[PDB]
């Protein structure tokens, strides 16, 4: 199903 | 491969049905976070239903498709792997951790990219590998020209056949190789996963040696691992900020996905955008988040 987990580049 | 004919996806259905609930079962816990094998087969079958209505009659020229003689045959062996595991894992599959356990994980991602394949050689449910779009240009030459159009190659060949342009060091790193690209583990290369391959390890100029420093040389690159898998495992340096390991996406094919650890002792994931994978360990590493390859004290030093 659905996701959410990923994260911005820290840049 | 034989012919596939309509009675060959019949059993594929009843081992697909078993491997369901097998994973059903509530000692499994099973999140539902992709992978998440409780639907890979579902809508695996899905799909394969859409492209056996399509061929609904000249199901002789579907049969005679190499590329789906694979897949189907591919599939059923996968399908059985999976039950003999719990059989002969028994009790140990409910043990978190366990190898038996992580051959199940494994599979999942299995699962996923052959739906993948799947449903980029048969969009809408008609088939069209020999057409594939490679997205690389350079990439999509060397295929076209040295398989033509051929949907699908034995590892042999597509070994061999590569190894003019981009020199295999042994027959160990080939075997390294043949891991890396062999995504439906099924000793076949197909214009898919040649496509994945190739993005993932761009620029094609330098294919194999970058896919050497990022991979063969690398402590962080982590071969089939899922978000969770990434999580689970990086918590043991919870809070050892710097500390990362990367791997294919599951949701974004043919992208990477960093995992790390910030100052405040988090877990965080990205996926590379607007930036090569090779671009973005360079600056994080800058930065101090991509600092501690899986732990390690000491990093690779992509600059070469």
């Amino acid at each position: 199903s659905f996701l959410q987990r990923y994260s911005s580049d820290p840049t | 491969p034989g012919t596939v004919d309509k009675k060959m996806v019949e059993k594929c259905w009843k081992l697909m049905d078993k491997v369901v609930r097998l994973c059903q079962n509530p000692k499994l816990a099973l999140k539902n976070s992709p992978p998440y094998i409780l639907d890979l087969l579902p809508d695996t079958y899905q799909h394969l239903r859409t492209i056996l209505s399509r061929y609904e009659g000249k199901m002789e020229t579907l049969g005679e498709n190499e590329y789906f003689r694979v897949f189907m045959e591919n599939l059923m062996k996968k399908t059985k792997q999976t039950i003999s595991l719990f059989k002969e894992g028994k009790e140990r599959m409910y043990e978190e951790n366990s190898q038996p356990r992580r051959n199940l994980t494994k599979l999942s991602l299995i699962f996923s990219h052959m739906l993948a394949e799947l449903k980029g050689i048969f969009p809408s449910g008609l088939f069209q590998g020999d057409t594939f779009r490679i997205t690389k240009a350079d990439a999509a030459e060397f295929w076209r020209k040295a398989f033509g159009e051929k949907t699908i190659v034995p590892w042999k060949s597509f070994r061999q056949a590569l190894h003019e342009v981009h020199p295999i060091s042994s027959g160990l790193e080939a075997m390294a190789l043949k891991s890396t690209i062999d995504l439906t583990c099924n000793d076949y290369i197909s214009v898919f996963e040649f496509d994945i391959f190739t993005r993932l390890f761009q620029p094609w100029s330098s294919l194999l040696r970058n896919w050497n420093s990022l991979a063969v040389t690398h402590p962080g690159y982590m071969a089939f691992l899922t978000y969770d898998e990434v999580k689970a495992r990086l918590q043991k340096f919870i809070h050892k900020p710097g500390s990362y390991i990367f791997r294919l996406s599951c949701t974004r094919l043919g992208q990477w996905a960093i995992g790390y650890v910030t100052a405040d002792g988090n877990i965080l994931q990205t996926i590379p955008h607007n930036k090569p994978l090779f671009q973005a360990l360079i600056d994080g590493f800058r930065e101090g988040f991509y600092l501690f390859p899986d732990g390690r004290n000491q990093n690779p030093d992509l600059t070469g």
